[PDB]
């Protein structure tokens, strides 16, 4: 896209905090322990919710300043 | 030369009929002035958001 | 899943106690609904005469109504004809009945977005997080074809294809039609559609607050003035 | 039924006109100590039930958010 | 706190009022049976066996 | 022992009617037995009770209390309605046991 | 000449009731509340009358008529949200009025108390049917839940519920008869409130001390008249800041969808003035026992005159029973919080302990505390 | 005796214009009545609005 | 009317008004009976009926 | 049902499908007529026997 989405810029800025990156390695340990063919019903919904909650709280702190 | 509440009572508030007359007159003055002030304040809070602030780029 | 994700609180321009809606954003979200959202969702409780004095003049809204065609009748011969729309007409439904709505959208019925802000927890924050939260599913859960992963939807497997993207439509005023801007405009417009009385309600509330802040010390002073006979009364007891 | 409600002997009451006396005579200066006096009389009977049920509310919310976790 | 109502006079009063209260209970039972058309009772009365 | 008396005095201070100038026997909710006990009172004690109740109502209206020197102390709290009330309950029990036989 | 206020056969009632009525001088602001209730009652009636002028009781045109009131009728949103938030504020004044009656020993007026319990039952039924009336999702499913627990009654419950329904489920017959009953019930409440005031005025009103207030009595006018005007204006302040700033903080979002019998909501609950009753209901694992416990909860509130084992009327000089009273109030708050929660851990055990403590405080511990302070003050 | 009664001091409650016991009244009664009736009139204006 | 003629708004408001009026009629009938019972009722001869009342 | 499309139809539903709904509706109409009969005779009796002095 020639028109750059500001939401992607705010999101990648909000990957630079600390709670988001701690949830990022938590999601990393989750998906390589369930991607190792463990044959379980366990998925990574909780880790994705924690990371998305931290990232979206960071985004909602500073999203509407650059939007018109 | 008494105070202004003294002559205000002695000319306006002593008789009940003129008391109600000045209540009605002050009520119509107050409703006009209070609507002016309230729309002024509500206009001052909300620059650029109301329809009357933007009905010139589209009205033509 | 049993656990669910709550939408964050966004700093809306109407989020204040005395803050009004931005009518340019409501207009932009109206055309976002018109060229995108009107193909699947209905708006059974909003007419073209609800937009005058809000986002459009009577000529622009009349042209918008005369753009689309409305079935009307029957005539003297007893047949339904296809007239141009009027200001009094409601917004046109995409489907005549919910059964063809479920058939066209693979079982799922697209709901009426008239009070979709007031029917959901979070309000327009839920709509903004739903439209700008379409992400890939995590490992350990498999998604069948015809379903999409949106974590803000209950059950996290929504049946709505992702409707908005960058430059999905063109704005009349030259606003850059980014995805987040389109989502914000349509969330403002849906907030207006759920509560069309919102600006008048907040103006009436400001008038109420000023009048009651005037009235409360005055009637308190009147009550205390009448009760000061008892509040300053002194008692004495002198038996012989 | 004024005049026959009770029988009171040797009691003298003095009252002022409302127009000869202030509406708010020493309002804050003798209103604040009376408010804290009533507060000191009543909080030890009123508040600890609300403190205890705030604790129950917080513990129940914490147990509900913990009970929906993944592990184990 | 109804220990006032323990005595021979109250016992004699209650003993006198048993048959009147029993007859009034009979009237109330017959009135509730008739006004509701209960099938547990009218099917046993010989004359009323026509509506069921 | 004396601990129970001191703890009773602490509860008497915690009850709060003594800060209104009241006595214990004024705080009785008047049933028919208490009404007959008041009716049998002498005139001076009746007038003192009426003034104490009126002063307590005047203080409760203003949400105030007496100064701490004017509080009713636990020592001189004379129990004036107890013998009249005891004879009223005894006569009522006599009428009750006559009517129960 | 003569005195027209005291000798006119119509003005004599108003003079005896609101002008020259002897009232205690020391009654606090809680004594405003019942008068506010009456004002709130007529406010409801007035708003309801205008909501009866554009509403159609029919399942095809109930929700659409409500949206027509909100959008097309001039200030119809204002009158509708005034009706709903004034119902909530009516129950706020109701709970504070009943709590005043419980704390200050006003339940010794037995006929007035039982008449008030009848008024309480009538206003709860009126609010339940009125909440069914707009025909949203939560209206339909709450009506279904309440009628099913009414159908839990053995051998007459099924017949009574299919006779209340007018059919085999909740349909337009139920909606029309609920509209008729919700219309007619507030006038019965008004006549019953007239009887309530009649019994109170022939027995007199009570002071917060609980003592005989005949020594210091004042006319109702102009003290309590202006005090009730101030209370009315404060009640209007709270009602207007609820209707004009937060219209939906007490409302249910799922009521803004059209009613669907095919789709059930994930969570079904009544409004916040029914939530403690629902939590008392949900604790007992027996539906007949749950309905029995609900009706006997309101009936032990009615039975509270017969548990008075103390020589002092009010709780002003009874601090142990004051502590138990505030435990009861906090327990009611806990039951209100639990009633809006699902049946998950740890809400079942908390709700069961809350209902057990509620019944134990009302029935057992309060007369025991009264006897304890009776002994402790050397009263017996 | 009945001459033994005296009204207690109301100086903690009296207005600023009637504190002085050595000066006559009726030179300030109209001002106090005007203040009270002005409060009542403003309340009536707001209620009427 | 609620409009230019008799229409749906007129029918709804007439249903509401027809519902509300008989209760006001009942209250006015109570006031009617009260005003009668203040002074007693009238006999067909128009005389004073205080000499013979049952 | 107080809507113009479903008023006459609701009245026919009362008279045809509701159990003894015809009895209720025609009792209501003829009771209104008998109410005005009683009202006219009440007024005429008040006029004849001089009851307007109250
Ligand atoms: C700490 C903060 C400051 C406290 C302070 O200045 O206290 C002074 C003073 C201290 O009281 P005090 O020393 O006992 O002497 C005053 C007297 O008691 C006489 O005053 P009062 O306390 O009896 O006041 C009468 C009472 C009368 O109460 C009512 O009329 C209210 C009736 C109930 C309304 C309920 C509405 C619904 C609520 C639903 C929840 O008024 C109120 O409760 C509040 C009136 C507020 C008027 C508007 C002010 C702006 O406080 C007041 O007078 C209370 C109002 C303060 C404002
Ligand atoms: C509530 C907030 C706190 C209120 C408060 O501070 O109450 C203390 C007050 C003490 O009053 P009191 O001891 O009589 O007087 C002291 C000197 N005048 O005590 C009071 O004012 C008590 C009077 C109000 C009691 C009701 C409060 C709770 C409301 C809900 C009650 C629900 C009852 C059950 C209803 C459903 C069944
Ligand atoms: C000391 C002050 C320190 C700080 C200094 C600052 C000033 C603060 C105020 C000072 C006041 C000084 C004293 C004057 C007030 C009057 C006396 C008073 O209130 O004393 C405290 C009171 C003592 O008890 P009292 O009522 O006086 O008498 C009982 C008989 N012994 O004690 C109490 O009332 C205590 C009550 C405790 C209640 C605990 C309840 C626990 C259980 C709750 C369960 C509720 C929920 C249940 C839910 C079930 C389902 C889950
Ligand atoms: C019809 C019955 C007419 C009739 O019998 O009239 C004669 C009767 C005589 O009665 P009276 O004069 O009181 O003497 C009784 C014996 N001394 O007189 C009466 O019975 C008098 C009847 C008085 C009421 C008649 C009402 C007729 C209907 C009037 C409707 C319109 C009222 C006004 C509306 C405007
Ligand atoms: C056809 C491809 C659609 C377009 C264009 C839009 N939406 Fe949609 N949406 C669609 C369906 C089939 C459904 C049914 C529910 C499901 O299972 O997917 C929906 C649902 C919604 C909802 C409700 C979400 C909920 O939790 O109930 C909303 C709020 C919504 N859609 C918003 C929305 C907007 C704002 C649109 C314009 C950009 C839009 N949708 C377009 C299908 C389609
Ligand atoms: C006789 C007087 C009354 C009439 C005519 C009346 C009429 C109505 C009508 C027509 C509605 C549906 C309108 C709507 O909600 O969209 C309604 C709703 C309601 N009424 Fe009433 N009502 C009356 C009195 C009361 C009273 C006394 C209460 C209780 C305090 C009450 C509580 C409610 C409630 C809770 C609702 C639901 C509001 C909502 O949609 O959330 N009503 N009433
Ligand atoms: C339905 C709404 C109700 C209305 C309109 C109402 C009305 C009133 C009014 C006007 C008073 C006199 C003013 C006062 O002292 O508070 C009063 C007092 C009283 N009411 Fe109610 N009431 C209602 C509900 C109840 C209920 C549910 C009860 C029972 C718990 C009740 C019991 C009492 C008692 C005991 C008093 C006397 C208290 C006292 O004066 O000391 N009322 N009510
Ligand atoms: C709404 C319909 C009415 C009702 C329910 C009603 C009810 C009553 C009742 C119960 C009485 C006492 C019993 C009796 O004397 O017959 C009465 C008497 C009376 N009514 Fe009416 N009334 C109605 C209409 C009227 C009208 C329209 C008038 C005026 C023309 C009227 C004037 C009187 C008079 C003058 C009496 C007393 C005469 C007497 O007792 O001898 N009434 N009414």
């Amino acid at each position: 896209e020639e028109l750059v989405d500001p939401l992607t810029t705010v999101r990648e800025h909000c990957e630079q905090l600390e709670k988001c990156v701690k949830a990022r390695e938590r999601l990393e340990l989750c998906d390589n322990r369930v991607s190792s063919r463990s044959q379980t019903e366990e998925d990574c919904t909780e880790e994705l919710f924690d990371f998305l909650h931290a990232r979206d709280h960071c985004v909602a702190h500073k999203l509407f300043k650059n939007l018109k | 030369s008494p105070t202004i509440p003294s002559r205000l009572y002695s000319l306006l508030f002593r008789r009940t009929s003129t008391f109600a007359l000045t209540i009605a007159v002050g009520a119509l003055f107050f409703e006009r002035a209070f609507d002016q002030g309230a729309d002024a304040i509500y206009e001052h809070i909300n620059e650029g958001k109301l329809w009357k602030h933007i009905k010139h780029k589209y009205e033509n | 899943s049993d656990l669910e994700l709550h939408p964050p609180s966004y700093p809306w321009s109407h989020r204040g106690l005395l803050s009004s809606l931005d009518h340019t954003s409501i207009r932009r979200g109206f055309q976002v609904y018109k060229q995108v959202c009107s193909s699947c969702h209905s708006m059974d409780y909003v007419a073209y005469r609800h937009l005058v004095g809000v986002c459009y003049t009577e000529e622009e809204a009349k042209a918008l109504a005369e753009e689309v065609e409305v079935q009307d009748g029957p005539n003297d011969d007893g047949e339904m004809f296809m007239r141009p729309g009027k200001l009094s007409d409601y917004f046109p439904k995409p489907y005549p009945n919910p059964e063809a709505a479920r058939a066209a959208n693979n079982g799922a019925l697209p709901p009426d977005l008239s009070y979709i802000v007031r029917a959901r927890h979070g309000g327009e924050d839920y709509v903004f997080s739903l439209l700008t939260g379409y992400c890939e599913p995590p490992t350990g859960v498999s998604l069948r074809e015809g379903l999409y992963f949106n974590p803000y939807f209950p059950g996290q497997a929504i049946g709505m294809a992702p409707p908005i993207y960058t430059e999905v439509l063109e704005y009349d005023d030259g606003t850059p039609a980014t995805m987040s801007q389109v989502a914000k405009d349509v969330a403002t417009f849906l907030r207006w559609a759920s509560e069309p009385e919102h600006d008048h309600r907040k103006r009436m509330g400001l008038k109420m607050l000023l009048m009651m802040g005037l009235l409360l010390p005055l009637t308190y002073a009147m009550k205390r003035h009448k009760w000061s006979v008892l509040k300053s009364r002194k008692l004495a007891y002198r038996p012989p | 039924e004024f005049g026959n409600l009770a029988r009171i002997r040797h009691v003298i009451s003095y009252s002022l006109s409302p127009f000869e006396q202030r509406a708010f005579p020493s309002y804050f200066s003798k209103g604040i100590p009376n408010v804290l006096r009533r507060t000191r009389e009543r909080i030890l009977r009123v508040a600890p039930p609300f403190v205890v049920v705030y604790l129950i509310y917080t513990w129940g919310n914490q147990e509900f958010e913990q009970s929906k976790r993944k592990n184990p | 706190m109804l220990s006032r109502f323990l005595g021979p006079r109250y016992r004699e009063l209650a003993r006198n009022w048993i048959p009147t209260a029993g007859m009034w209970g009979t009237v109330g039972a017959v009135g509730l049976v008739w006004a509701t058309d209960w099938r547990l009772i009218l099917d046993w009365v010989p004359y009323i066996n026509g509506k069921f | 022992s004396k601990w129970l008396d001191g703890f009773r005095k602490w509860y008497y201070n915690a009850a709060g009617f003594n800060k209104l100038g009241l006595m214990r026997d004024d705080t009785l909710h008047e049933t028919e037995d208490v009404k007959e006990a008041i009716r049998r009172l002498p005139e001076d004690l009746y007038n003192d009770r009426m003034f104490r109740i009126k002063r307590a109502l005047d203080l409760t209206m203003r949400h105030q209390i007496l100064p701490k020197d004017q509080w009713t102390k636990y020592e001189e709290d004379k129990f004036y309605l107890e013998p009249y009330l005891k004879e009223v309950i005894r006569e009522r029990k006599e009428r009750e046991e006559w009517a129960k036989k | 000449m003569t005195n027209m206020r005291k000798t006119h056969p119509l003005f004599k009632i108003i003079n005896h009731s609101f002008i020259d009525l002897p009232a205690p001088s020391n009654i606090s602001s809680w004594w405003n509340f019942g008068s506010l209730l009456g004002v709130c009652l007529m406010v409801q009636i007035i708003t309801g009358l205008f909501l009866a002028m554009h509403y159609t009781s029919d399942t095809m045109t109930a929700f659409s008529s409500v949206t027509h009131i909100c959008r097309d009728v001039n200030y119809g949103w204002l009158i509708r949200y005034m009706h709903a938030n004034g119902a909530s504020m009516f129950f706020i004044c109701l709970f504070l009025h009943v709590g005043r009656g419980l704390y200050y020993g006003s339940y010794t007026f037995m006929e007035t108390w039982n008449i008030g319990v009848l008024l309480l039952f009538a206003v709860m039924a009126t609010a339940f049917m009125g909440y069914v009336l707009p025909w949203g999702q939560m209206s339909f499913w709450g009506a279904t839940v309440i009628t099913n627990l009414l159908s839990a009654i053995p051998y007459i419950g099924t017949t009574l519920v299919e006779w209340i329904w007018g059919g085999f489920s909740v349909d337009k017959a139920t909606l029309t008869r609920f509209f008729a009953f919700h219309f007619i019930l507030p006038f019965i409440i008004a006549a019953l409130a007239i009887v309530h005031l009649l019994f109170l005025h022939e027995t007199g009103s009570n002071n917060p001390t609980g003592l005989n207030s005949d020594a210091d009595k004042i006319p109702f006018h102009p003290y309590y008249t202006i005090k009730d005007i101030l209370g009315i204006l404060i009640m209007f302040l709270i009602l207007m800041t609820l209707v004009l700033f937060f219209p939906d903080m007490l409302g249910d979002p799922d009521n803004y969808m059209p009613a669907n019998p095919l789709n059930t909501p994930p969570h079904i609950k009544p409004e916040w003035y029914f939530l403690f009753a629902y939590a008392i209901l949900r604790s007992i694992p027996n539906k007949l026992g749950g309905v029995l416990a609900l009706i006997l909860s309101i009936l032990i509130l009615a039975l509270m005159p017969f548990l008075h084992t103390s020589k002092q009327r009010s709780l002003m000089f009874r601090p142990i029973t004051q502590i138990l009273y505030w435990i009861l109030v906090a327990n009611l708050l806990i039951l209100t919080w639990i009633g809006g929660q699902p049946v998950e851990h740890p809400f079942i055990i908390i709700g069961q302990l809350a209902s057990i403590s509620y019944f134990s405080i009302i029935l057992i511990l309060m007369p025991i505390s009264g006897i304890i302070e009776d002994k402790m003050l050397k009263l017996y | 005796s009945h001459t033994d009664v005296k009204v207690p001091d109301f100086s903690d409650y009296r207005r600023a214009e009637v504190l002085d016991s050595t000066k006559s009244s009726k030179e300030s009664s109209e001002a106090r009545k005007g203040f009270s009736y002005l409060v009542t009139a403003t309340t009536t204006v707001g209620v009427a609005y």
